[PDB]
RNA sequence: AGCUUUGCGCAGUGGCAGUAUCGUAGCCAAUGAGGUCUAUCCGAGGCGCGAUUAUUGCUAAUU
């Protein structure tokens, strides 16, 4: 009977919002308010009736006009090194894995009261930049870790801070120097003399976490999170390709040191090998699980490492266009993978395991493991002489490694 | 040895930095003017623990005089201005004198009876000359931090601009003086911020609601003092999580033109008008009709309990009975005509005496005893 | 969509893991609510974590806790809701920061481990 | 004990910062030592870095 | 994206559920369609319940309490029971929780075991590993024992748990982490006297890189 | 394969207290309710209003 009805009723799903209530009842027909029907008595009415019922051109064609001969170049190297008796090229091996192993924690300073982002090596290996959280850039000695130039930096934490090629060699300290990014987006460029920006680069609405320069040092390489990443020419004063390949974020962009690659490496968990004298993506790299937070070209030119949260460094052969091995670095989120700025001497890789590891380049075995810090290892580099060894980390402070 | 020495420096430290005070004033009406607030900020956490460590010393110098003084006078400036007032001499009619400025009428006539029976010997020359020193050194680092405070409070629509809308500024550079900084005051909860300033004075016979407790320098704010004083802790501890709102907002110099302080205060100035909002009308409830008609009852354990407790009992049904025409003799001076009947008496009927019935014993209520629970 | 401010933000996944671990520490009486209680646990140094929400507005009333977490080595992540982060704690009302505390014995010690380890490398 | 006295000597020695390597590199080594532990705080807090 | 339950929300749902249900008891017993309910009565209230009756017939009314209470026993048995996990269901739910979800990925786990000798903890790993959907391989070596492990997140923890605390010459973790597919079926413990075979067969499936850092990281522990 | 922890239901048995149990399209509340003690410490509901045999039903009597 009627009972049932009621029982019905109660099982009855009724929205319990008003104007949805409002909506419901004008469907049906029935008058949306009697005389003193509240929002309650609305409700149970609808109850009971349910219950009832051309720059970019200019700028490839001299980004290939720089990159061809120093490819050439690279080739007959690499040949001459090749016609070098292999008695020499083994006992040179065996120095470096004897040098290598011999490392020790040479200094330890508190770059900040924040959490160091970034560390880079000046091209003369005398002076190094360490990114902060802070918002604050600092230029230590090399030899000696002490601060000689603060900057002011950016207003929110600092992602990457990269010293020109050029820098501290040809072009003068009053000149642009140095490229720092924020987690806001901001680029901002530096000198060596002057504390406040020199310059600010826009148009990155959203953070951008790596920038570094082109090996020619015209053109620097920023990366987004809108799945894209840029490149800046500072003749021009103006961006110059905004390419869109990843299908996430963008986190790392590697050059090569020919000039005629650049690879992105994003948190699409696949790389893309672009090509900056036509602007197609030759190469794709895939095997990566989850985000990759690291990409560095080697000096070899055919060789690409890449380091992902898959406690994994895959090293990628250009010349098979294909992974040739992976090396199970760490056991946590890899961040830092670099090789040897010389050649491919060795291979060093730094991840949030609070610890460093370096590899032979060619075999891809460990030598020595740089154990220390406290913190999270964000990001490493090693010097143009090649026995610097600089890891920041989540620990405030940056350490130096040399052979002793 | 240290302290002494110590003090040499700290007060050229104090005495540079307050002269790049006065420059950094008189300019203002690269150095900015940040490092300055900065600097002053640890100056005067650097004045506290030196004159925390000078009262110490004072303490210890003159409690071979007048021990007793330092229960009397917990706060520091007025141990410090007391010992220099009454000196060696304590009986030499300083009580009447600035006293009176410096303490309250009530510890000022402790503190002369404990002076009557001090038990106390003088002090020598040197110790005397050592305390007026010590007494004088103190006086100007309070001096100098009531400059700072001053310089401070003069500039706080700049370093926290939200926090100065809701206490003023005045509060706003005594709280932040004694938090150690705006970074240190946020990174603090608000239940420590609301006693920030607070004293533990002494109470002379008095209950601890008199000498307001656990009251720091927002409970004598403006704002808080203008509630009747039965409003006055839920208002010091509304404004000291506002405050600490704003101090954290503050600390990261965001909304620099006071928006946040701008609605946290007229979100204060809400909840206090709410809370002095006059009662509602509240109607009167009629006295029930008398009823005559019959009503049914349940029983069982419930019923049989309260039948069981409200019934008739032994004890008392003895106690009802009273004999006839055997005058029994007057028991209890203090209300006469009463008796405990046929209880103990002969002609009872009864050869043994009736036993306690357990079911009357006195119980407390479950409110009642939640709150001896609380209590243990 | 959320503050940039708030960095690391948690996806989906581990959002429904850490209302879930921050229900469970609630019923376990090993839960702090509010950014006061968590400032004090922080200073007490007996938190494992600090959740807190990316909705407060301001978000400068507890952008002081990343800095205090980074002060004592305490992990840190943020909620993309103040509502559903309320709800895991046991209260109707929105809660912007829970602190979930340091209990020897506690059977939650593994999966606190297990999300302090998930939140310290989704930072960056 | 030869890892503290070490690390004194490079205090002493105005080379703070090799210190804090050393002292880094021998709490690595001994892990969870509170001797170790005791010695690199009051290394920073002899040197300002409160 | 669920959202939990205040203690005072649960006791309001629990309390309205309830009170619900006794109204429509109450107005299926008033409208006739359900008998009116008769009193509860146990040992202890039988002669308050019936005393008049209990007196005449003592045995008949105390076999009719009995029956009573027997009756609402077997009722509550029966509604355990009737509700109750089928024993195959049982290990349905118990081989479904364990059973993670390797589409999105797989998290491998690389061990080195100095000695693994004992038959009793080549029968642990292989069980284990097994139960826990841990498919890898056991090389055995005369120094080196790489066990490479992969599976789900839960499973890993628990295994790595396992060699760490539960089996005992040392256990060393060598490597944890996640790749996009498996590349190992069951536990096989194929013996390897030599190192050029052993690291055929992890070739074999795509993981020399496993043998080359376990023989690596033994080398180096032998040196040190 | 067993064992066991927490929370939520559903029942069974047992104990205790009826000066208390509920209701909240009323208000306030972890952006802190409320603080006699321990206050640079405590951390959750409070208040107002309403219902009542200090939870509410049947059953049996007298009526």
């Amino acid at each position: 009977a009627e009972f049932e009805r009621r029982k019905r009723a109660r099982q009855i799903n009724v929205s319990t919002d008003d104007s949805e209530v409002k909506a419901c009842l004008r469907a049906l027909g029935e008058p949306i308010t009697l005389f003193g029907e509240g929002p309650a008595e609305r409700r149970e009415r609808l109850r009971n009736i349910l219950s009832v019922v051309n720059s970019l051109k200019v700028a490839r064609l001299w980004i290939a006009n720089y990159s061809l001969p120093r490819a050439m170049k690279r080739l007959e190297e690499a040949r001459l090194h090749k016609e070098i008796p292999e008695t020499t090229r083994t006992s040179q091996m065996q120095e470096l894995h004897k040098s290598l192993r011999s490392l020790n924690n040479f200094c330890s300073q508190i770059g900040d009261d924040r959490p160091i982002s970034y560390c880079h090596f000046s091209p003369n290996s005398k002076m190094l930049a360490t990114a902060c959280w802070s918002g604050l850039c600092k230029l230590w000695s090399v030899p000696d870790c002490n601060l000689l130039h603060t900057l002011r930096g950016h207003n929110t934490n600092v992602g990457a801070i990269v010293f020109h090629p050029k820098s501290t060699v040809s072009l003068d300290p009053k000149d642009v120097n140095l490229a720092s990014c924020a987690a806001d987006g901001s680029v901002k460029l530096w000198s060596l003399d002057s504390d406040e920006p020199v310059a600010d680069i826009e148009g990155h609405t959203v953070r951008v976490a790596r920038v570094m320069w082109h090996p020619s040092g015209r053109f620097l390489g920023t990366t987004c999170y809108d799945r894209s990443w840029r490149l800046w020419d500072l003749e021009a004063q103006e961006e110059i390709l905004h390419q869109e390949g990843h299908s996430m974020g963008v986190y790392d962009i590697a050059f090569h040191q020919d000039g005629s690659l650049a690879g992105t490496g994003g948190l699409d968990a696949f790389g893309r090998v672009w090509d900056l004298r036509t602007g197609r993506c030759i190469m794709f790299l895939e095997g990566h699980l989850k985000e990759i937070y690291g990409i560095n070209f080697s000096p070899n030119g055919y060789h690409i490492a890449t380091g992902s949260g898959d406690n994994t460094c895959k090293v990628w052969d250009l010349r098979q266009r294909r992974c040739v091995y992976t090396i199970p670095a760490h056991q946590n989120l890899v961040t830092g993978v670099k090789f040897e700025p010389i050649h491919g001497n060795f291979l060093l890789t730094g991840a949030y395991d609070n610890t460093a590891k370096i590899w032979t380049h060619p075999g891809w075995s460990p030598l020595k493991t740089l154990a220390g810090h406290e913190g999270k290892v964000m990001g490493l580099d090693i010097s143009s002489d090649g026995q610097l060894i600089a890891t920041c980390s989540y620990d405030r402070t940056f350490k130096l490694w040399m052979a002793e | 040895a240290k302290l002494w020495d110590s003090k040499m420096f700290a007060e050229i430290m104090m005495k540079i930095e307050e002269y790049i005070s006065k420059q950094a004033k008189a300019s203002e009406v690269a150095a900015p003017e940040y490092r300055v607030i900065v600097d002053a900020n640890n100056l005067t956490v650097e004045i506290e623990n030196e004159l925390n460590i000078i009262h110490k010393f004072i303490r210890d110098k003159y409690s071979k005089r007048f021990p007793e003084l330092e229960s009397l006078v917990p706060n520091a400036l007025d141990y410090i201005r007391t010992v220099k007032e009454l000196g060696n001499s304590l009986d030499k009619c300083k009580n009447n004198e600035n006293l009176q400025q410096i303490l309250t009428n009530a510890t000022i006539m402790v503190v002369s009876v404990t002076a009557s029976t001090t038990q106390g010997q003088q002090l020598s020359e040197e110790e005397l000359e050592r305390l007026e020193e010590a007494c004088d050194m103190a006086l100007e680092l309070n001096a100098s931090k009531h400059r700072i405070y001053e310089y401070v409070e003069s500039r706080m629509s700049f370093i926290a601009p939200n926090l100065s809308i809701i206490i003023g500024a005045s509060t706003a550079a005594k709280i932040m003086g004694v938090a150690g900084g705006l970074t240190n005051l946020s990174k603090m909860p608000a239940c420590n911020i609301m006693l920030l300033g607070a004293q533990r004075k002494t109470l002379s016979g008095f209950s601890s609601t008199s000498v307001l407790p656990h009251t720091g320098y927002i409970y004598h704010s403006d704002i808080v003092q203008s509630l009747p004083p039965d409003l006055r802790r839920k208002a010091a501890r509304l404004v000291a999580a506002k405050c600490t709102l704003a101090a954290r907002v503050d600390s990261f110099h965001e909304s620099t033109e006071g928006k946040v302080g701008y609605e946290l205060k007229d979100e204060i100035e809400r909840k206090f008008d709410k809370w002095q909002e006059p009662p509602p009308v509240k109607q009167v409830k009629p006295l029930p009709a008398p009823l005559d008609g019959q009503r049914k009852k349940r029983g069982g354990r419930r019923y049989r309990k309260m039948k069981e407790r409200l019934g008739l009992t032994e004890i008392r049904k003895q106690a009802n009975r009273m004999s006839f025409g055997e005058i029994e003799e007057d028991a209890y001076q203090e209300d006469l005509g009463f008796s405990l009947g046929h209880l103990g008496k002969s002609g009872s009927g009864r050869v043994r005496q009736t036993q306690v019935n357990e079911a009357t014993k006195a119980r407390i209520s479950k409110t009642l005893q939640r709150t001896l629970q609380k209590q243990s | 969509d959320v503050n940039p401010k708030a960095y690391p933000l948690a996806d989906a996944h581990l959002t429904k893991k850490l209302l879930d671990l921050v229900q469970q520490s609630c019923n376990y009486k090993q839960l702090r609510k509010g950014a006061n209680e968590a400032t004090k646990t922080l200073n007490r140094g007996i938190s494992e974590f600090i959740v807190m929400a990316a909705d407060a507005e301001p978000l400068e009333i507890i952008l002081h806790l990343p800095l205090l977490c980074e002060d004592k080595n305490v992990p840190y992540v943020f909620v993309r809701s103040k509502q559903a982060l309320g709800r895991a704690c046991g209260v109707s009302r929105p809660v912007i920061a829970c602190s979930v505390t340091i209990k020897e014995g506690s059977q939650l010690k593994q999966q606190i481990q297990s999300i302090q380890q998930s939140i310290e490398r989704l930072l960056v | 004990p030869l890892w503290l006295l070490l690390s004194r000597l490079e205090e002493k020695i105005g080379q703070l910062t090799r210190a804090r390597a050393i002292l880094e590199k021998s709490r690595l080594k001994n892990p969870k030592n509170p001797g170790l532990w005791l010695e690199s705080v009051r290394l920073e807090y002899r040197a300002g870095l409160k | 994206l669920g959202v939990y339950l205040t203690k005072k929300e649960q006791k309001k749902l629990r309390r309205q559920t309830r009170r619900e249900a006794q109204k429509e008891l109450q107005e299926k017993v008033r409208l006739g369609l359900m008998p009116p309910p008769e009193p509860k009565v146990r040992i202890s209230n039988l002669m308050r319940v019936l005393g008049t009756e209990a007196v005449q017939d003592p045995t008949k009314v105390e076999a009719h309490v009995r029956a009573q209470m027997a009756k609402r026993q077997k009722a509550h048995e029966e509604a355990n029971a009737a509700r109750k996990l089928t024993a195959e269901q049982r290990k349905v739910k118990k081989i479904k929780k364990l059973k993670e979800d390797i589409s999105q990925g797989v998290h491998i786990s690389v061990y080195r075991v100095r000695n693994l000798s004992n038959p009793a903890k080549k029968f642990k790993i292989e069980a284990n590993a097994g139960q826990l959907y841990l498919t890898g391989v056991v090389v055995l070596h005369k120094d080196v024992n790489v066990v490479v492990v992969e599976g789900g997140p839960k499973a890993q923890k628990k295994f790595k748990r396992l060699m760490l605390h539960r089996i005992k010459n040392k256990c060393v973790l060598v490597w944890e982490g996640t790749a996009k597919d498996r590349s190992f079926g069951e536990m096989k413990f194929k013996q390897c006297p030599t190192e050029n075979m052993a690291r055929e067969h992890f070739k074999k499936h795509g993981a020399e890189h496993y043998w080359d850092l376990a023989l690596s990281e033994s080398v180096l522990e032998s040196t040190d």
